[PDB]
């Protein structure tokens, strides 16, 4: 499955905890990445 | 040699470009960690076009992500591909937009336009030769249309001499995702005519329709969408990265479909889409990459092409084929249908030819349609926008952000000239 | 939204009875007339109609006739004068004609009359 | 980041309150002495402090001491902070007068340094929501001039309303109709976009669909929180399209005084009903439109649509919705005004509701909460108005509200604003030739 | 996605839907809890709807306006198999009142009902049409659903709606207002349906004790012919035929005129289990059993009356060829007579898939059956009958305040007798010969 | 180079094609699969007039199937061979015509030629070189006589010089199975004698015939049927795909056939079909294939030729035979018969010959014959219409769907016209 247009499969069939974190935010007035070590979406790793 | 600087406009903008790079970082084998792990010798040949190299070969995209409520913003990141982008090309305020035009023009879009043209100037600087520009934003919200239409009009005082391609999500006409939709079409139109070299009109029922009735899916979510959009992004600009018989880069094709300066609106199409339950039913021939290129159901715009009269059209081939095949098959398309072209040009088609097909397709093409059938989009627009503006419907959120009442007018005053022109075009004679 | 507008090209898709709808449709506008410059403003501020612009003389609010309001004795929606004498048809046809009430609403029993007798 | 602020005003707002933020702590796993059993989508509501312990972005704010004490006594004392219940010393006794002109000055003060407190360690606000109800003493005079000092203070925060409107039929109190044209006249210039409930359609509701012939405020109570999360789980969870808390203040206020939505949601069943039905992407916004299904005791159909906001929870794909609202959009017996040629705005989320244990909801993979806008409700204000000026006409309990501070041309000078809100409704309905 | 809308009202109409609904049941293969067992078929699709869970739910509204007899259901043994609102019920019934069941009782539940109906109409994805069981006598099952179908042609425009009614038998009779009520439903009735199978339990009884040998029947066995009727008659849409008819066919082919629309149901062969033993049943003897006259299942015999179009319907072991010579062996008799101005008088429908048995049943397992329907010329005699009645009944203006003090004016009885009398004269224009 | 596009319309349509393609199947040695398995050379020398080429050695056919209801689209895909055709080519509405000929023509079917349309032009333009279309349907029906006269009529317009075949399925005189049966099969015929080159009479009566005193089957399943069918649609067009001696297309059978362009209505005939118990009692040769073929027992339409005269006659014979034979068999039955045949035209038989025979079997023959005797079977329409006409039985069912009643005169006067023109040539 070389990745073409209808060769994809939904990653959401039977997950839960759809959660975001906040990892883009503000600090001393300054727009920055705020964390670095944050989860991705419901507790999993940011793949390393 | 020719660098392209890609713009990533609203959560619109940020999802559909988040499968692009996705989608050309499998076509030239990077790794979502950044390295470059692949088997052709003709993948790093044109790799500076969207990729800076790093320290330590890493392989960074020439886009920076703009817009101004980080939610979809963490959702990019929190993706496959989220780690390849440099955290300073990520742009973002901390208000939201809230579907106004107003408040992505003129009140919160003008303090981070200095930031975003900051980036723009760094990336472009660093280029050797950069070919133009890229831009993905949708004319139906707040930061795609607002600050969209803003950065364009920026970017194009700063570097006149350059070109802007725009791959705009056009308001569908059943959907209705935004209650102000006529409001921000309008009033993000009648600044593309302006400043705009080449349109791309996107639209989500083409897009649902070809993949229903070509693709065959049961539960389309938008990735398969964005897939669509990001598979004739990748076949527009192949011959610029690819080597081939015949080469046409954008430049080359904008010269060729762009007989008059308003009149640059185009619909897309592609063509290898094969059913997935229909696939040994069909023989990968020439005539039948044409036959699905020109089809009416094929278009990814909500009009119809046998509605007007196509002035130009062009197609960008992929693969090992003969010139002769293709030659006589543009020939025979243009002569069987002697009603649906213009007779004042002869030789409505222009024809390219790449040599490297898509990763596990063997032969691929792209069609761009510059067609007089395209007004029926600024028609209905412009017909909702005075059925609104008649009697004084959602004004107070625009007019109390410092924001006249003439410029409605004004830009609907320019939708009805442009309509104007295309229906003149139409019918005009050859005698 | 008093108008439905054609996808041209994809309108077969969106017809009504293939969306599993098997009511009577409000029409679908199949041509879009074209206009030339801009528009002039008829309403106020706070959504009222100017004085010098026309109005229509319906209800405001609506059609919709409820199960009390609407006839004791309704008409058919199949009519076909076709074998019928000249005078039972005339009868069926009065009939029709006797309630402007139920023609017009927005629900809207709206028969439709065929042949002669 | 993208993180509200809640100020629960009246006995309804307090006891709304709790139904909400024991949901709250149910959706982000959070125990109620206040500490989790990392992920941060509880900025939006709990705020982090020293000691691992998450507190609320909520202040609780009443008259009286008996319903605060039961927040201060039971489960959730320990997760509460001691100053965000503001608790005064007599209650303003059903009388708009007492809690907007003598008593409601006494505690505004401190209530307004405390929301300072709270918005100072807000890095972003996005808004406020205030829950009350217009039938009560507090409920409505302190909320007058508490949304008139909020609109003093923030300029233009946004201000969302979710307020209990009266009953048609069932009724409490006897001066509702003062009250509530009272609160009305003066949240028409300081409101932004006013959702509204009632008793008696969620009576009806919980009668019909839950098979619950006895219902009491719990349930009402917890099926308005199920309204509020589904509000803001745009903001707090990902989704393929996601709404901010403006936009459905832009989709849905045509007119600056027409800003009253009505709420719906589905599908509302039981445990015993989920066995039977199949409940698709369709089936559920089929139900939203049903009269029978509202929570406003109201006939959409007698009235024309003006704007429609549509979100979306669970197992939901795109074009579920597009055609299902294509099969809505060709129904003869949906009406819409004439200048709103785009009427939708449709919002996606992918988590599902979360069941509460002890409740009465069977849980499900998908949802949907309807915010319409339209013009059926000037059934509600032409009744409410002909009951003020029949109670009216005669003078009937006017002492009590004179001798609490306010002139007596107040009730005349707001029953000619409401007379000018009918004409402003009926003349958004008049069509145009 | 050949899907069908059962709507049954009246006790008539819920014991003749618990009748159909068990035969259906048995002959998909789906459990009284609603769930086959092991088992991808999907050829109930015209009766049954699939919950993603793996639970079939019939296409049924059951409309009562007392709670006695849909009590039974909600307790019985299909109590897992319904809906719980596809079962709706009344609270105080009409009492055979035409008045009571048009104007004030049942004005009220209809809204409900068309509820339901749209709700189960949006869930099919091609609809044939509605089937509506009811009973003329019946004060529900006629005045209800008078206007049940005038809302339900209001809100569906043209679509198939089908009757199964219960005539009011010649002799035997329960209530004493039924012609009355006959008259006010089948006045409304004549503009508002598209065809209507009528069968009466007298000459049912006789066909019980004469063939089935059964000395004292109920309504049990009844109720099991009518659901083997119609099960005839939705055979061709669930199973694969060699020809097959659809749910607007007959429609078509049985209505000559607007005001026709009143066919008789037969079905054949109604044996036991101890003559089945010794007959051989070919396709020649039951195409000949349905023309007989005590074989008919109304209480009307169509020698008098002229025969104006035929639909048959063959279900099991049967060959094109022998019903083609045995239609050519009826069509030779002398009889059998048909109308001068229908040389082509029959309509033919074939299907693979023999009638089911369902046991504690009365009917012998048999290979092939036939049910047919009917327009005769031989009703007018009925028509003057229940008018000789209503007129009998009415000369005093007897039992009259009980519909005008509940809800309907006096000149309506004189209308609907009129409109009966110009009835009579076009079934008499319409049966002469040229 | 010289392609056929079938057409099928109705449920009598879908049966008779979906036996077609059965059969056709097994002469080019086509598996259920798709793919070739055959033993010679020759049978794909010319493939490409029925199949199209696709990837991995597959041959998909180039037939579109159309019905207003799926009822029997999924019988014929549930079958044996119902994987062999493309899912694209299946159209299909959800409402059936019940039996009408104004729902199938005006209101039903006037939404479903935008779809059927597309196919076509999809097909049509693959060719190389289109010889023709063929089309097959029921005169007595609502799919197969509505739309099936609206789609003959909308591409005749768009090819106006090809060959248009119709195989259609006229009513019976006895059998009957529609009582509005005369009503679609007059409105048909109207449409068919200005918008047809060649069309084919057959009939179910025949069929039984056939079936009974030749073959003597006991259980004759419409199976059996459709087989005596779609052995007649091969042998017309042999020569096309196979080599001969003397060879003959479709188009060069219509120039030798039809005199003036209103007669063109035949009556087909098969020739060697024997019953089981007198297979060996029968000596295979050319006259024992010329005696079965003009046999009047053995025609497949309801119209005895002993009553009329045969304007001209064809015979297209298959496998390696003597052309003296042949030539000498065909001036035999015109010397000693001088009452059946017209005397303005001489040497009325026209002969093809063919090399490769049907599989077991040693020689075939497929007869077409132009005869006066069809006016035996529009006059009977014609007073069957007239019956009901003057009666206006069932006219609410055409004239509530908007039909004007002057149609119904002029499919008398253009069909009362038609039998004017076959007497004076007897
Ligand atoms: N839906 C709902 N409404 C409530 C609830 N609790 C109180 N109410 C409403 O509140 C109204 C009475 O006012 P309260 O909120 O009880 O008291 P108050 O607003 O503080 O006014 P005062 O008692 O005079 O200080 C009643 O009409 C109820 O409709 C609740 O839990 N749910
Ligand atoms: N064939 C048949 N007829 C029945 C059956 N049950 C009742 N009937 C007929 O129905 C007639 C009376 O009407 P019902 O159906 O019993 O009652 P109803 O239609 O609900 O009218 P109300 O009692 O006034 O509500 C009687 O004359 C019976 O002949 C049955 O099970 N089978
Ligand atoms: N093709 C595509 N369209 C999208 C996607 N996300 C949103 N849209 C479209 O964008 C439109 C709304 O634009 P909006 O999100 O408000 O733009 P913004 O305000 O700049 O963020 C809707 O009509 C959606 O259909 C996506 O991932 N793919
Ligand atoms: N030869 C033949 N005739 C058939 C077949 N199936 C049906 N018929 C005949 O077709 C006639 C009716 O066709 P009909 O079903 O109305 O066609 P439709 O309306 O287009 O679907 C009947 O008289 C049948 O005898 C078949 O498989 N073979
Ligand atoms: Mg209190
Ligand atoms: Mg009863």
């Amino acid at each position: 499955l070389p990745l073409l247009p209808g060769n994809s499969f939904n990653r959401n069939v039977g997950k839960e905890k759809f959660h975001k974190s906040q990892h883009w935010g503000f600090c001393n007035n300054v727009m920055m990445l705020v964390s670095d070590e944050k989860p991705g979406i419901g507790g999993e790793p940011l793949l390393g | 040699m020719r660098e392209i600087v890609h713009l990533q406009a609203g959560q619109c903008g940020n999802q559909i470009g988040a499968k692009f790079w996705e989608v050309i970082s499998d076509e030239h084998g990077i790794d979502p960690t950044g390295t470059y792990h692949g088997d052709s010798d003709l993948q790093l040949e044109r790799i500076n076009v969207y990729y800076n190299e790093a320290t330590g070969g890493k392989y960074v995209p020439r886009a920076v992500l703009v817009d101004l409520e980080p939610g979809t913003m963490d959702s990019v990141r929190s993706g496959p591909f989220g780690q390849i982008f440099r955290p300073d090309n990520f742009v973002f305020g901390q208000s939201g937009a809230g579907n106004n035009w107003a408040k992505g023009h003129y009140t919160e879009g003008a303090e981070l336009v200095d930031s975003v043209l900051d980036v723009v100037r760094k990336e472009a600087e660093s280029c050797d030769c950069l070919q133009g520009f890229q831009l993905t934003h949708s004319l139906g919200g707040g930061t795609g249309s607002g600050m969209g239409t803003l950065l364009i009009s920026k970017i194009r005082e700063e570097y006149p001499d350059r070109i802007m391609n725009t791959f705009s999500v056009v308001p569908s006409p059943k959907v209705s995702d935004t209650v102000v939709e006529p409001y921000n079409a309008t009033l993000s139109v009648h600044q593309l005519v302006e400043n705009t070299d080449e349109t791309y009109c996107i639209d989500n029922e083409a897009l649902y329709d070809i993949c229903f009735r070509t693709l065959k899916l049961t539960t389309p979510t938008y990735g398969d969408l964005n897939h669509l959009v990001s598979a004739t992004m990748s076949g527009v600009t192949t011959c610029l990265r690819f080597p081939g018989q015949l080469n046409a880069d954008l430049r080359k094709l904008a010269v060729n479909m762009v007989p008059f300066p308003r009149l640059h609106f185009f619909m897309p199409g592609f063509a290898p889409l094969t059913s997935r339950g229909s696939q040994q039913y069909r023989a990968l021939t020439v005539p039948e990459l044409t036959q699905q290129m020109f089809d009416a159901k094929n278009m990814m715009a909500a009009c119809d092409p046998r509605h007007g009269r196509y002035l130009t059209v062009a197609a960008v081939f992929r693969g090992r084929m003969s010139m002769k095949e293709v030659d006589e098959q543009m020939l025979n398309v243009q002569n069987k249908n002697s009603s649906y072209f213009v007779e004042w040009i002869p030789n409505n088609v222009k024809t390219a030819v790449c040599d490297i097909p898509p990763r596990g397709l063997k032969m691929s093409a792209t069609f761009i349609g510059n067609s007089t059938a395209i007004q029926e989009l600024f028609k209905r627009i412009s017909e909702q926008f005075t059925a609104m503006f008649r009697r004084k419907a959602f004004l107070h959120w625009y007019t109390g952000e410092g924001m006249d009442e003439m410029e409605f007018t004004e830009a609907e005053s320019n939708m009805n000239d442009l309509v104007s022109e295309y229906q003149q075009y139409q019918d005009a004679t050859a005698e | 939204m008093a108008t439905n507008y054609s996808a041209n090209q994809y309108e077969k898709a969106f017809s009504s009875k293939y969306l599993q709808n098997w009511s009577p449709t409000k029409p679908t506008k199949e041509s879009i007339s074209s206009h030339e410059g801009y528009t002039q403003i008829i309403a106020n501020d706070r959504g009222h109609l100017l004085p010098s612009v026309p109005r229509s003389k319906a209800n405001p609010w609506g059609s919709f006739m409820g199960t009390w309001q609407m006839p004791l004795k309704i008409p058919p929606a199949r009519v076909t004068l076709t074998s019928r004498t000249t005078a039972g048809a005339a009868s069926l046809t009065k009939w029709i004609q006797k309630n402007p009430d139920l023609l017009k609403a927005s629900n809207g029993l709206c028969p439709e009359i065929l042949g002669k007798p | 980041m993208r993180e509200c602020i809640s100020i629960h005003v009246g006995q309804a707002g307090v006891q709304i309150g709790n139904a909400c933020w024991e949901l709250y702590c149910l959706e982000h796993g959070i125990q109620p002495d206040g500490q989790m059993p990392g992920d941060d989508s509880f900025n939006t509501f709990f705020s982090e402090t020293g000691a691992g312990k998450h507190v609320p972005r909520a202040v609780f704010v009443d008259l009286e001491p008996t319903v605060i004490d039961e927040v201060r006594t039971g489960t959730y004392r320990q997760l509460f902070h001691p100053e965000q219940l503001i608790t005064g010393k007599e209650d303003a006794a059903n009388n708009y007068a007492r809690g907007h002109y003598t008593i409601g000055k006494e505690i505004i003060d401190l209530v307004l340094d405390r929301i300072r407190k709270l918005a100072d360690q807000c890095t972003g606000l996005q808004g406020f929501l205030v829950f009350h109800s217009f039938g009560g003493g507090t409920g409505s005079g302190f909320t007058s001039l508490l949304m008139e000092r909020l609109s003093v203070d923030y300029g233009k925060k946004s201000k969302l309303e979710f307020s209990i409107y009266p009953a048609p039929q069932v009724s409490t109190a006897v001066v509702e109709p003062y009250n509530s044209i009272l609160t009305t006249h003066t949240t028409l210039e300081h409101s932004d976009c006013a959702f509204m409930v009632d008793n008696e359609a969620i009576y009806d509701i919980c009668r019909r669909n839950l098979d619950i012939e006895r219902p009491t405020y719990t349930n009402l109570n917890r099926l308005i929180g199920q309204i509020v999360s589904s509000i803001t789980a745009s903001l707090r969870f990902d989704g393929a399209l996601n709404v901010d808390l403006t936009e459905f203040q832009t989709n849905l206020v045509p007119y600056p005084r027409i800003h009253f939505p009505l709420a719906t949601y589905a599908p509302v069943i039981s445990a015993e009903k989920a066995y039977h039905e199949q409940l698709s992407v369709a089936e559920i916004t089929n139900a939203c439109f049903e009269p029978a299904n509202q929570m406003v005791k109201c006939d959409p159909r007698h009235g024309k649509y003006m704007a429609c906001c549509l979100l979306y929870r669970g197992d939901v794909v795109p074009k579920d919705v597009n055609a299902a609202i294509a099969t809505i959009k060709t129904k003869r017996t949906i009406q819409f005004v004439d200048w709103c040629p785009t009427g939708f705005k449709v919002g996606i989320n992918y988590q599902p509701p979360t069941v509460v244990p002890g409740g009465d909801l069977a849980k499900v993979q998908r949802a949907v909460c309807m915010l319409s806008n339209t013009t059926a409700i000037a059934e509600a204000w032409a009744r409410l108005d002909h009951k003020f000026d029949l109670m009216y006409a005669k003078r009937a309990f006017v002492h009590w509200y004179v001798g609490e501070g306010m002139e007596e041309g107040e009730f005349s000078e707001a029953r000619e604003d409401m007379a000018a809100l009918e004409k402003d409704y009926e003349e958004v309905g008049v069509d145009s030739v």
